[PDB]
């Protein structure tokens, strides 16, 4: 040993620590990009609630139908009395990556029985751990069937000595959403005294049409998707809004607010709210704004570090609640702490507001392969939360180097960001042209960052992305030609083609159009007048950019109003919306073109002490 | 003192670690933020730097003192060429295929020892082959690029 060896060791150690810090910063930047991209779409989707809410203010106050299914069909048998052996068979059928399609009769039976059974449950389900001496809470699953199977394998099947509480968001984000819902309903039916379900913000017919669930159902069952969707929508109606644990701990999906009172939620007619983002279907009784706001606050709220209660403009819906309102709510309802599952976390769990708000998230690889680790909570008789972690698909993850493991996530984040940025190409180019008064082709770094922030409004750290969105740029000037070429790549267009967008209401929810055109009814005879029609389109275009421009819709009525204004003329009246959507799609398209098997053993796990985390 | 681009780049890189958004971060992450901007001080340098900047043991540092600290530290820098000789002096016979056992042994005990996680990751990435020996040249070339 000598001093030269010490010098070499400390030099190498410094270099390695510097590179580790650089990788950590890259990870944080990618996480920020993912979170901002998700929030930007949820916010835009949430403005339909505001549109409905202010349109309300302005206007005056056992049948057999299933048919044989084309393609390969699994001959699995499911009987009406669900037992334990059916669960194993169901898991075995759904385990395979191919040949996992059940007969529509059994799906209809399961959905109908689950809908019938869920009606008797109260709004808030009381859970007692005195007998079981143990209770388990899981977070969002979002179609991650392998994660649910891993949880079941590691913790055992639910039973009277091992209950479960699934905290919403069962579906509509992954590629295998239907299987998770069917398995959860089957487990609830087989064990009615040990499985509790909570409604989530994604348990909505409006949200499903925008995040690919309806597309998956239509693709899997082309000949029967309508009735399956109707049964699923019926099931969403009766899911409990929350759960109370040991009469001391409250479990809700989104959170709460300053005006939220459990003495009011327990008396809400849960059956009215088939959907959350659009008004409930009442029987002529004019609706109450408070109860709808109560449910929306429960489902969509988010926590914040700062004090006070302000409206959650980041996600476009719900309210931010700080430690003060949390403490006031806990003191008012005599509770200990509130468990939450809305927000994904890098480790799958976090603490907020002095260990009084516990966030959980049970979906591994939520954004891309390696984004985050799932988690679930084990509570003992004293309610001390033991946290567990797991990552699925470890075998495919271990076949890459660390650099490649970072590169896949980086490429996914960049692809998603460029796909989202593709929409504003024309305005972005115009803004870049304006900031170059001498058409030299190069603009300053500050101007580039300002233009990007003004156009995209995502709030990302653009200066760190300068060398990736616009590679090969100096420290003072950036050419916009390379940036514009990035969004103009063919593969980006192909990827953006599959991505659904806002509007498309008729394909998404015809019930939304029915709700609008029943709300604008000044009289109950079902007849409307064009001035009200003009006001409705004015308010619609006031919120949704480039909706109809008040021209196509008005011209369509002028083509149809042979006998003047009157009744909503059924399907042929909606042909106006049909042709408007077709014309808009063709107009934008012309302008664009004119230029392995599931394996629970394939995972890694870790158990964390409640205070070590 | 700092360049016109630096005074904004540092602020943008500062917000990625602030939990409350108030411009103040915990002192335990100083060795990460300062390292991420091209600097390579040891934990002894970190202790010396925190002693001169913290007096009441609050554990909070805001933007101006970080800017002054980085301006003071930036005056000295090293290139990537000096990394090669550090690995060269660790090869006792010039084979270039130093095995993992002594590589783990040296820097977990000599100099300023790292924790178990750092070496776990390091000789997990470096020791691709199962022979237990690591080629330093390819390691440095692939990590530096
Ligand atoms: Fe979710
Ligand atoms: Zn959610």
């Amino acid at each position: 040993m000598d001093e030269n060896a010490i010098r070499a060791a400390i030099f190498i150690q410094k270099w390695y620590r510097r590179h580790q810090a650089r990788r950590e910063m890259q990870r944080r930047c990618n996480w920020q990009i993912f979170q901002n991209l998700e929030y930007a779409s949820e916010q835009d989707q949430a403005e339909l609630y505001k549109f409905f809410n202010d349109l309300i203010k302005h206007m005056p106050q056992d049948k057999d139908d299933l048919v044989e299914e084309f393609g390969d069909i699994v001959n699995a048998k499911i009987e009406l009395p669900i037992r334990k052996n059916h669960i194993d068979l169901l898991i075995d059928v759904f385990r395979k990556k191919r040949g996992n399609r059940l007969h529509p009769k059994y799906v209809a039976l399961i959905l109908r029985e689950a809908a019938k059974s869920l009606k008797q449950l109260p709004n808030i389900s009381p859970v007692s751990t005195a007998v079981s001496q143990q209770v388990t809470v899981c977070g969002d699953l979002h179609g991650k069937l392998d994660d649910l199977l891993v949880v079941l394998h590691k913790n055992g099947l639910p039973s009277s000595s091992n209950p479960y509480v699934f905290n919403g968001d069962f579906v509509d984000r992954g590629k295998r959403g239907l299987e998770v819902l069917l398995l959860l309903l089957s487990l609830y039916l087989a064990f009615p005294n040990a499985v509790f379900l909570n409604r989530g913000n994604h348990e909505d017919s409006v949200m499903n049409a925008r995040y690919g669930f309806i597309r998956e159902v239509e693709s899997k069952y082309p000949r029967n998707h309508k009735r399956i969707l109707a049964f699923i929508d019926e099931v969403y109606r009766w899911l409990p809004l929350g759960s109370v644990l040991n009469s001391r701990v409250l479990i809700v999906h989104g959170g709460f607010s300053d005006s939220t009172s459990l003495d009011l939620i327990k008396s809400i007619d849960r059956g009215k709210y088939v959907s959350i983002l659009r008004p409930p279907l009442t029987d002529g009784e004019p609706l109450d704004k408070t109860e709808w706001q109560q449910i929306f606050d429960i489902m969509w709220s988010d926590p914040q570090a700062t004090m006070g209660c302000v409206p959650n403009t980041l996600r476009g819906a719900g309210v931010w609640f700080g430690p003060d309102v949390t403490d006031n709510f806990l003191q008012r309802h005599r509770l200990s702490y509130v468990i939450r599952s809305h927000e994904c976390k890098p480790n799958g769990h976090e603490f907020m507001h002095d260990n009084k708000i516990i966030t959980i998230f049970s979906a591994s690889n939520y954004y891309a392969i390696g984004s985050n680790k799932g988690a679930y909570i084990r509570l003992n008789n004293q309610l001390m939360p033991h946290f567990v972690q797991y990552i699925s698909a470890a075998s495919q993850t271990k076949r890459l180097s660390f650099k490649q493991r970072m590169g896949i996530v980086e490429s996914s984040a960049l692809k998603e960001l460029a796909v989202r940025m593709r929409d504003h190409r024309d305005e972005l180019e115009d803004e870049f042209r304006k900031y170059d008064p001498k058409d030299s082709g190069y603009i300053s770094i500050s101007h580039w960052c300002k233009v990007m922030e003004n156009v995209t409004k995502l709030g990302l750290p653009w200066r760190l992305l300068r060398d990736k969105l616009a590679p090969g740029t100096d420290s003072q000037k950036v050419n916009y030609n390379r940036t514009l070429d990035l969004l103009d790549t063919d593969v980006i267009l192909e990827a953006e083609a599959d991505g659904m967008s806002v509007m498309d209401a008729l394909y998404a929810n015809k019930a939304s159009l029915v709700a609008i055109f029943n709300i604008i009814d000044a009289d109950n005879s079902g007849e409307i007048t064009l001035d009200e029609f003009e006001t409705a389109i004015d308010l619609l275009v006031a919120h949704m950019p480039g909706a109809y421009s008040k021209a196509e819709m008005l011209e369509k009525c002028r083509m149809m109003d042979l006998n003047g204004d009157g009744k909503v003329d059924l399907n042929e009246f909606l042909e106006a919306f049909r042709l408007s959507d077709l014309h808009r799609k063709e107009q934008q398209d012309e302008n664009i073109r004119r230029r392995h098997d599931i394996d629970p053993t394939d995972c890694e796990s870790k158990v964390i002490d409640p205070k070590k985390s | 003192q700092l360049t016109e681009e630096q005074i904004a780049e540092f602020k943008e890189a500062f917000s990625l670690f602030d939990k409350d958004g108030d411009g103040t971060i915990t002192t335990k992450e100083l060795g990460t933020v300062m390292r991420s901007l091209g600097q390579n001080p040891t934990e002894a340098e970190l202790q010396d730097m925190i002693n001169e900047v913290d007096a009441d043991g609050n554990g909070t540092i805001d933007f101006p003192e970080f800017l002054t600290m980085m301006a003071r530290k930036m005056k000295d820098t090293d290139s990537e060429e000096e990394i090669r000789e550090a690995f060269r002096v660790f090869d006792k016979d010039g084979n270039g295929f130093i095995s993992a056992a002594e590589l783990r042994h040296v820097m977990t005990n000599l100099g300023e020892k790292l924790t178990d996680e750092e070496v776990d990751e390091m000789i997990r990435e470096a020791d691709i082959d199962g022979d237990g020996q690591v080629n330093y040249e390819e390691f440095v070339t692939m990590m530096t690029s």
